């Protein structure tokens, strides 16, 4: 009885809670391709390889539309490409909004453009002699661009502004001040969909679009009540554009965080129920640090999450069964994936780092990051069989490019915590394209069993269809 | 090579493919024991003390408490008899059956193991009381006569 | 330099013969206590491969080769300090009962 | 061929277990164990020399690294030793050796037994109790009834 | 009491049975990685009686009293820091593989 | 959950095959000489589970299993300062030998 | 081996009721009623002497907190008795026992009764009217015809 098992996600228990929970894959993308004898088949993550060093840790990342290239703040230092422009005060996570006449970075409370032909400007109010409304500007948290105007958000506060036309360093001549007054709740980021000026607050999501008024004073943006989302950004930069959309994080007001997309003014959940214990098992400031966002090559459509101890990843092409989330790691033991900020430039995609200061651009042909060795992981899920027996154990394995023949370690448990021994198999050879991936005398499943599939190598891993012949 | 009852068993196990050795499930200790147990009773079985068949087999005992450690003492030959014998043994005890190979094989060894003991009770019982020696024989000078049995 | 490339999982041989004690159990309690009862039992861990510790009942099991067998197979069985042991054979005797491990170091100065 | 190994990676090939042609390489620990089986269907068939004998080495698996190398096995008798070490581990992996293997390895013990059969047929002397003739020089030299045993 | 008597030489058996591992090999690398690239390799010294430390090739050799040897003499020997061992009998095989192991010599404390 | 539980109790086994050295000796000596003379022979104390050191006789027994006796009981051996063991089998054959088991006094060394 | 629990204990283990290869800890009730199943079986084989004689001991499990514990059966007979058990125990649970059990407790039954039958041969004396021939001492003593019975 030749037996088929998934390992698109794979089913264990939890030693602390004793609540079934879904193992994930780690560093593979599932890819929907009717593969040989199976539907999918599982592809390592692509590898980081230095492109080139930068001063300190990558912060921002935003890919400037006027100028047609990636301005990139790293450390304490700004980059465009590879070139050195701005200078940025700051160590902490940048929010930046491009801009036709200026690139901008919100940083230390404040925003800062730097203007495309050298001189730095920073948003302030009118001078008293001019003449022109004075507003309180107060503290910079979030910014966006949209029709010639720099949006930002007074922190602490739902109140956000809105630049001048003429001159884009102060804000409006007449009319500036908006409130995200629909709740008492302040606003803790701020974007732009299509034509409109989100506000994302910490308990609603209100709209903005443009009146069209002409008389001086009068309100340039008007809420849009219909398209309103009860829901909230847990943080500053738990927000992103996925799918022709925002998806982001719950806000702990309305009840235990999950991750979310926004439709047609209604949040649906993506989160399964074991990504959600994931997310709630931190606490709020560390949560409301995490940043997320969109990564999007070859056919997936990933929603990368920056959560402090760990790396989700949702595959939104993949999700035909159900969501389907993979927990990137770097190292060998449960270290946070060093790849941040990706962005996709020119012919290859580039990405910062975390720990190391340097930029990595992402290799397909590798698996390996900065030179340094990588774990993949596949657990397939836990079935009963009683009194049964296993024999052959074949997974069709794309044998090709490769460094030395590295070695999968294939185990298996009995009660889904605690895995038994680990069994060597060769798993790729070097310049070898036929070899196949077969363990046989599996053994006697008692009660239940799960397997373990898991790859230390520098060389790409791609993974078929698993049949045991559960005989 | 296989000298010790736990080996016996183990190498049973294997054959009916429970717990083998390059296998991702092995069978816990107690049921490792516990079928060293039924190796022994039916290896007592199969002696029935002198009549039954002698494969040389040296029973466990209190100085020794570990069975499985204890050197079975099998004749080199019949290690493949116990071998593929008490596997149909414990086949029911996991309800696997055993494949019709083992069965024969089992046949096969259980008639080796005999055939020797066999041959060496023939035995042919002397004449009865009352058969006379002949003329021929010189012991009828010496008053022999009938022969004397037993 | 400092550590050694040793068995690394132990040998559990019985007392009066060159035997591994199939089927023995050991049990790990507080310092020059008896661990037999429940209440002397100190926390036993296992240590997988990815580094989690997972409790497991006292009366660990020991297989036919002497080592540390878990519900399936070999595992690498972790304790804090101060583990104290008791080697009892299936039969239901005693073969060990070594008070203090670390009173077993083979150099004690440096304690 | 003319070793342990070749003789028992002949055996898993005709299995269908192992072999190039399913692109399978014989995983150390099958190789051990089909050694060691095929070192107790041996030592079932020679039965410590009553039995059918081949020629057939027992190394004795204690002084060397493993038991498999090297074998006195005949040349005429390596197709019937492996078909018979293929048949006794078809249950080893679940599978079942087809009827093909069973009658090669039934074929291959008959024409092991044949030479040793016609050679042990021998005949029994004659009884204690049969005399020579009176046409016989051993009747002149008082030997009369032959010889018993 | 400030020296207990101990045995050196840790003996190395197999997994299932008593058995001593028989002219196998033993294999040092870096934390839960396979030990067998070079790349993953971990240097392993000898330290003899007069303390002489001396770098050894690779694959260690195992005689039929599960005892390392090298040069036919029975050798201790030491590792830099913790490694991950994959214990191969004659033939190939696996008897047993550990990801992360620790144990620091109790000799040298003097140094 | 720092230490890995391992089997305190040394066995002593022969170095060329896997056997126990069954009524065996072992001696106890000076650094580094040979203690099968009578002089270098330093006194050597038992350690209860109680921690009552008692001295023995140096020629120490070894049971069947390899584990030490004294008086058809397992028994703790320990010395007041830094030895070289000395192990013969019953038959009477230097199976193993070490010049300094700590590699350092510690009588001396404690100054 | 040497308690009722145990052999139970192997009979449930053959039917696979309960068992550490299944993680299934015997049942109270099922050890009550396996034990109470072995000692009518016992019972039935022994028919008061008549039949076979195993040297099996019938506590009384009057005075005792329960009758299984202890037994007298000799070591060869173990495996017939408690085989015979689960194959007598199989219809409690639904199960029917693998022929392999049925066909061990035909072999362990005829083992049991084997030497007990050869035992009972024995021959019948001479019939009353047999005489003893002329070549007897009885002959002599007045005896001549045989003593019946």
């Amino acid at each position: 009885p030749i037996q088929q098992l998934p390992m698109m996600k794979g089913m264990g228990k939890d030693f602390k809670n004793a609540d079934y929970i879904d193992y994930l894959p780690v560093n593979m993308l599932a890819t929907p391709k009717e593969i040989l004898n199976s539907s999918g088949y599982l592809r390592s993550f692509p590898g980081i390889t230095k492109r080139y060093d930068m001063n300190g840790v990558s912060r921002g990342v935003e890919y400037n539309t006027a100028q047609n290239a990636v301005y990139r703040v790293c450390g304490g230092k700004l980059y465009k490409g590879e070139s050195e422009v701005g200078d940025v005060a700051g160590s902490g996570r940048v929010s930046m909004a491009h801009g036709r006449t200026s690139q901008a970075v919100g940083v230390n409370g404040q925003l800062v453009e730097y203007r495309y032909d050298g001189t730095v400007k920073t948003v302030s109010n009118w001078p008293a002699d001019s003449g022109f409304t004075q507003y309180e500007l107060g503290s910079v948290r979030d910014i966006t661009r949209l029709r010639g105007r720099y949006a930002w958000s007074k922190d602490g506060t739902d109140s956000w502004f809105i630049t001048d036309l003429e001159d884009e360093s102060h804000p409006d001549r007449y009319s500036a001040q908006y409130r995200a007054e629909s709740q008492p709740d302040g606003i803790i980021g701020i974007g732009t969909w299509r034509d409109f000026i989100v506000c994302f607050g910490s308990s609603t999501i209100e709209y903005f679009s443009l009146t069209g008024a002409t008389t001086a004073g009068a309100a340039l943006y008007v809420a849009q009540p219909s398209l309103m989302v009860q829901k909230s950004i847990a943080g500053t930069y738990c927000k992103t554009p996925f799918a022709d959309s925002y998806a982001f994080i719950s806000h702990p007001a309305t009840g235990a965080p999950s991750v979310y997309i926004i439709g047609s003014g209604q949040a649906s959940p993506i989160a399964t129920a074991s990504i959600e214990k994931i997310i709630r098992s931190y606490t709020a400031e560390e949560m409301a640090t995490g940043v997320m966002e969109t990564l999007r090559f070859d056919s997936h459509e990933l929603l990368i999450i920056h959560l402090p101890r760990h790396v989700l990843v949702y595959d939104a092409s993949s999700s035909q069964n159900g969501p389907q989330w993979c927990v990137l790691k770097t190292g060998l033991y449960d270290d946070v994936y060093r790849g941040v900020d990706f962005m996709y430039e020119g012919n290859q995609i580039t990405c910062g780092d975390k720990s190391e200061a340097v930029v990595g651009q992402l290799q397909f042909d590798i698996s390996s990051q900065y030179d340094k060795q990588q774990e993949h992981l596949l657990f397939t899920p836990l079935f009963k069989a009683d009194n049964a027996r296993c024999f052959d154990l074949e997974v069709e394995s794309s044998t090709g490019v490769a460094q030395y023949a590295d070695r999968l370690f294939l185990s298996a448990t009995t009660d889904g915590i605690n895995y038994g021994r680990e069994q060597m198999i060769e798993q790729n050879e070097p310049f070898v394209y036929d070899k196949r991936v077969l363990w046989k005398r599996v053994g006697r499943i008692r009660r239940l069993i799960g397997f373990k599939l898991r790859v230390i190598t520098k060389s790409p891993v791609t993974l078929s269809g698993c049949q045991i012949r559960l005989e | 090579q296989i000298k010790t009852k736990g080996d016996l068993v183990r190498a049973a196990l294997r054959k009916l493919g429970v717990a083998s050795d390059a296998t991702l499930t092995d069978v816990e200790p107690q049921s490792m024991q516990d079928a060293v147990d039924d190796l022994e009773a039916m290896m007592a079985e199969w002696y029935q003390d002198g009549k039954g068949i002698i494969t040389g087999y040296v029973f466990s005992d209190d100085e020794n408490p570990p069975a499985e450690g204890d050197d079975h003492g099998l004749r080199s030959s019949a290690v493949s008899a116990v071998f593929h014998n008490l596997a149909c043994r414990i086949a029911p005890d996991y309800a696997l059956e055993a494949t019709a190979k083992i069965i024969a094989t089992a046949k096969y060894g259980k008639e080796l193991l005999y055939k020797q003991t066999a041959i060496s009770r023939a035995k042919r019982a002397p004449y009865p009381s009352r058969m006379p020696t002949g003329s021929g024989n010189s012991f009828a000078n010496l008053n022999e006569w009938h022969y004397f049995p037993g | 330099a400092n550590v050694v490339v040793s068995n690394p999982r132990p040998i559990f041989t019985e007392s009066r013969s060159f035997k591994a004690v199939a089927n023995g159990k050991i049990y790990i309690g507080q310092i020059d206590t008896d661990p037999v009862n429940p209440a002397n039992q100190i926390p036993v861990y296992i240590e997988n491969e990815d580094g989690s510790h997972v409790q497991i009942t006292q009366p660990l099991i020991i297989n036919a080769a002497g080592k540390i067998v878990y519900n399936g197979q070999l595992v690498k069985i972790v304790t804090v300090q101060g583990h104290s042991m008791a080697i009892y054979d299936a039969n239901g005797s005693q073969v060990d009962y070594i008070a203090n491990v670390l009173k077993y170091d083979p150099d004690q100065y440096s304690i």
